[PDB]
RNA sequence: UACGGUGCUGAAGCAACAAAUGCCCUGCUUCCAGGAAAAGCCUCUAAGCAUCAGGUAACAUCAAAUCGUACCCCAAACCGA
RNA sequence: CGAAGGUGUGCUGUGAGGCAUGCUGGAGGUAUCAGAAGUGCGAAUGCUGACAUAAGUAACGAUAAAGCGGGUGAAAAGCCCGCUCGCCGGAAGACCAAGGGUUCCUGUCCAACGUUAAUCGGGGCAGGGUGAGUCGACCCCUAAGGCGAGGCCGAAAGGCGUAGUCGAUGGGAAACAGGUUAAUAUUCCUGUACUUGGUGUUACUGCGAAGGGGGGACGGAGAAGGCUAUGUUGGCCGGGCG
RNA sequence: UAAGGUGAUAUGAACCGUUAUAACCGGCGAUUUCCGAAUGGGGAAACCCAGUGUGUUUCGACACACUAUCAUUAACUGAAUCCAUAGGUUAAUGAGGCGAACCGGGGGAACUGAAACAUCUAAGUACCCCGAGGAAAAGAAAUCAACCGAGAUUCCCCCAGUAGCGGCGAGCGAACGGGGAGCAGCCCAGAGCCUGAAUCAGUGUGUGUGUUAGUGGAAGCGUCUGGAAAGGCGCGCGAUACAGGGUGACAGCCCCGUACACAAAAAUGCACAUGCUGUGAGCUCGAUGAGUAGGGCGGGACACGUGGUAUCCUGUCUGAAUAUGGGGGGACCAUCCUCCAAGGCUAAAUACUCCUGACUGACCGAUAGUGAACCAGUACCGUGAGGGAAAGGCGAAAAGAAC
């Protein structure tokens, strides 16, 4: 997803990283319940997230 | 009968304890040694 | 330290030999002396830890000539 | 650059179910594949209340070597040995015997 | 004021057992897993923005690790961080 | 009534005497062997600031974080294999 | 079509040994003539492991003490329940510090651990459990002492020490009663309290410290007097009529 | 680079991926909690408590940066005390700590041997301390030599267990000279001319060649035994590849490799080539290292123990000449020869291996080999420094024994 997030603005980045957190906030609530029946999500929403906060990284000051 | 270790925290950390060892030359040899050793309790410290 | 600041006399090492010739190590320390040496271009005494062969020195030189020196060497006075 | 892939029809060159024929089931990272209906054990399952398992004699496909199969080539009527070459900026797998890219 | 980020990373999970239950019904209490770094007033934060519910006031302990035996091999749980957080009267969770 | 307990209910609830080694007592009396320190606390001003801050006055509101809290503790859990 | 190794047998050499072969074993061995040695073990109160002997012997860890009924169970002297009996009671009771670090509570299991059995356990496995403005630590303050900028001293390492900064075993704000959990409670709940900080106020109007002063701030023994904790008796209230 | 993947005991679950952002491998980046030199202050390491400033606030608070010490330089400030200096506050630069051995320096034992023991030996060893580097140190003759000559240092073989030293005991033990490895010479004590002339360091660029992923990489079938063939027996083929490892028993031709031939977007080592910054070459005139050399007293080093003892170093007290001069040639003198101390720099041959890769072994094969083939510096023991084990093998394949 990285050379999609990267046409992008520092605000717009922002906010897409603040909902990742989010969901990922939900995915964890719902894990500890008997829910969450897809665990693969998790890591996926991690790993965004710290794709967002690299891209974050790259452009301000790289 | 009163036998010879009779244990108190605070006292073995201020004789045996890390900043102890680090505070004198020789200490700090002994802790180079141990870690050349290969000791996985370096110290007294908990 | 015992160390005359002008010519750097440490004291070394040796032994004392007994007329049966028992060698035991012993220390030969300079002949230090603290001396307020007056500066006559500062116009202030500088005191300085100095063996008297530091202090011979000094008379032949000059004590500014001495104090330059020390100076390049990094020793305070 | 691995000869034997998941999809191929190979030929058994030892064992107890050698000179027969099956297409590989899969191929493991440990150097052996499964074929399909080739290396056959009769597995005693032991039931477990989950899961939906009865447990019995099941008759399954244990792993051979990859050494131990051969890529066989249709035409020859034959086992071959694979090689590979470059054709039009792309790596492809050939068989020794008769030159032949397979497809 | 607390970061919306810090905020989301706070809260661990819901604590599930008889003790909990019990002060979920009676005292109004919700029995959370949260982060061993998250100081009350912080988690008393996400609680409202993130559960929608005021509070009253929390209420934290750590949970020291159990020391276990996998065969042969000696090895600690990790301690843990839980948190009773008491919501106001008339707050209904889901 | 899951024989573990749970829910409701609930009389009188006074007086005298005795009484510590506990409290008044960091007191009092006495003795010589002549009995910590520093802060909190109260107070005084200096430099200062000057009709601002600061101080005390009540009243309102917010605040009090963090770590410990199980259990043994004259002992089968600590020091003695 | 069975290597080394293991184990029998037969033959053979003056001896160290050698050859052959049955069984076991399941993959290595190696003639000859040369070459090199961690080259030969019964002893060293040798070293390591294994297994004997004494021997099914001594002992089973305070002479506080048990008995029976019922339960559960494959099985009960030992576990649970009950009724008797006995022991401690300035403790063998209750609550802490120190030290330990889950031993707490529940379910479950009995190989090992428990000096016997064990259904039981501080044993195994799983789950649960520790809630603070006012308790303690942290925090402010210092003692003995420690470290110690500069400094003084010292072949080097380093020693001593000023300013300082650490250091409780001492000084410094504040909470009680009841109720509750299988397991926490001055921490939860119920009631009724207190503290010292900010911030804002209106009201007033000399505030201000690294400084001054007070205070904090202190020994042993003795003697009483006033008290309460607590207990006894009576009254009261409930129950009883052997 | 790919058709398979989501590390291991260790399956499963939920998933991703298959011609190219699945996974894997390599370059350059990003992130990088707390403790630790630990550096904002403190501290019983992984914890406690700040200050200042800049931004934000739903005004409850947040965030994130900076704040050690020393040295050095600079700026401002600044006592007694007039100027000054000490001191003080900022700012910049560097340092600090860790690390196997090797290296240089500062200190420096004893057991032991001498059949006792004291000189002596062990030994400048062990050890402690400081400092450095990839090597270090040494180094460009005030050196040897012998009337012939050599031509800085270092290292190896000889010289030689010689000459010596030595309670002339035990022991210690050269040099000259010869053969080799490698070889390199320069600058300042200073000013004149000429002005960018060799060399070195940092730093870009270019070329070559490594390194850090990789790619291709030959040729075998039948039959007998057997659980299985790579074995037997047949008949073939490859070989710049018969190194090695695996595969159901022993495989050149089944697999991975091997010989051989190729490969780098990016980073980077070493050579030369070249630009820029600093550095000054060649020429003439000179100048030619003083509390120094020597000496006395005391020690130490030189194979050399004070001896008839040259030479070097210096704790102590002295103290020249200064090239018409001075040093040395093993007491000392005379002659001759030879060198120029009291300022520096300097590659190579040499020393070592914590570590990386490749290959080898009349080295070990689980009481061996590392203490450690195994989750070992672990368990366990000890207040602590410290000590410190035991423990490998089912099978070809779990087909690990349903009922």
């Amino acid at each position: 997803k990285a050379k999609e997030l990267r046409e992008k603005s520092v605000e717009e980045l922002n906010t897409e990283l603040l909902n990742l957190l989010r969901e990922q906030f939900n995915l964890r609530m719902q894990a500890a319940s008997g829910q969450l029946q897809q665990s693969h999500l998790l890591k996926q929403v991690r790993r965004d997230v710290a794709r967002v906060k690299t891209l974050l990284n790259e452009k301000a000051g790289a | 009968m009163k036998r010879t270790f009779q244990p108190s925290v605070l006292k073995r950390n201020r004789s045996h304890g890390f900043r102890a060892r680090m505070a004198t030359k020789n200490g700090r040899q002994v802790l180079a040694r141990r870690r050349a050793k290969g000791r996985a309790r370096l110290t007294v410290s908990k | 330290s015992r160390v005359c600041q002008v010519t750097g006399k440490r004291p070394v090492t040796g032994n004392n030999r007994s007329h049966a010739l028992n060698a035991t190590k012993r220390r030969f320390l300079p002949n230090l002396h603290s001396h307020r040496f007056w500066v006559e271009s500062e116009k202030r005494f500088v005191t300085l830890r100095v063996s008297a062969k530091g202090m011979r020195v000094i008379d032949k030189k000059g004590i500014d000539t001495v104090l330059a020196e020390l100076r390049a060497r990094g020793e305070k006075y | 650059a691995a000869k034997i892939r998941r999809d191929d029809e190979v030929i058994v060159l030892t064992g107890k179910d050698k000179g027969k024929r099956g297409k590989v089931k899969n191929v493991l990272s440990s150097g052996k594949v499964i074929v399909e209906g080739i290396n056959l054990v009769k597995k005693h399952q032991k039931p477990v209340p989950a899961l939906n398992q009865p447990g019995g004699i099941v008759e399954k496909e244990a792993a051979i070597q990859v050494s131990n199969v051969a890529i066989f080539n249709a035409a020859t009527g034959k086992a071959d040995r694979v090689g590979f070459r470059f054709e039009d900026g792309k790596k492809v797998r050939f068989f020794k015997s008769n030159s032949e890219t397979i497809k | 004021m607390i970061r919306e980020e810090r905020l989301l990373k706070v809260l661990r999970a819901p604590h599930v057992s008889e003790k909990a239950s019990t002060a979920m019904e009676k005292s109004n209490t919700i029995v959370l897993k949260v982060a061993k770094d998250a100081t009350k007033a912080e988690i008393k934060a996400a609680v409202q923005k993130l559960f929608e519910v005021e509070v009253e006031v929390v209420n934290t302990l750590v949970v020291k690790g159990k020391v276990k035996r996998h065969g042969q091999r000696i090895g600690r749980r990790s301690d843990w961080k839980k948190a009773y957080v008491t919501l106001k009267e008339g707050q209904n969770l889901d």
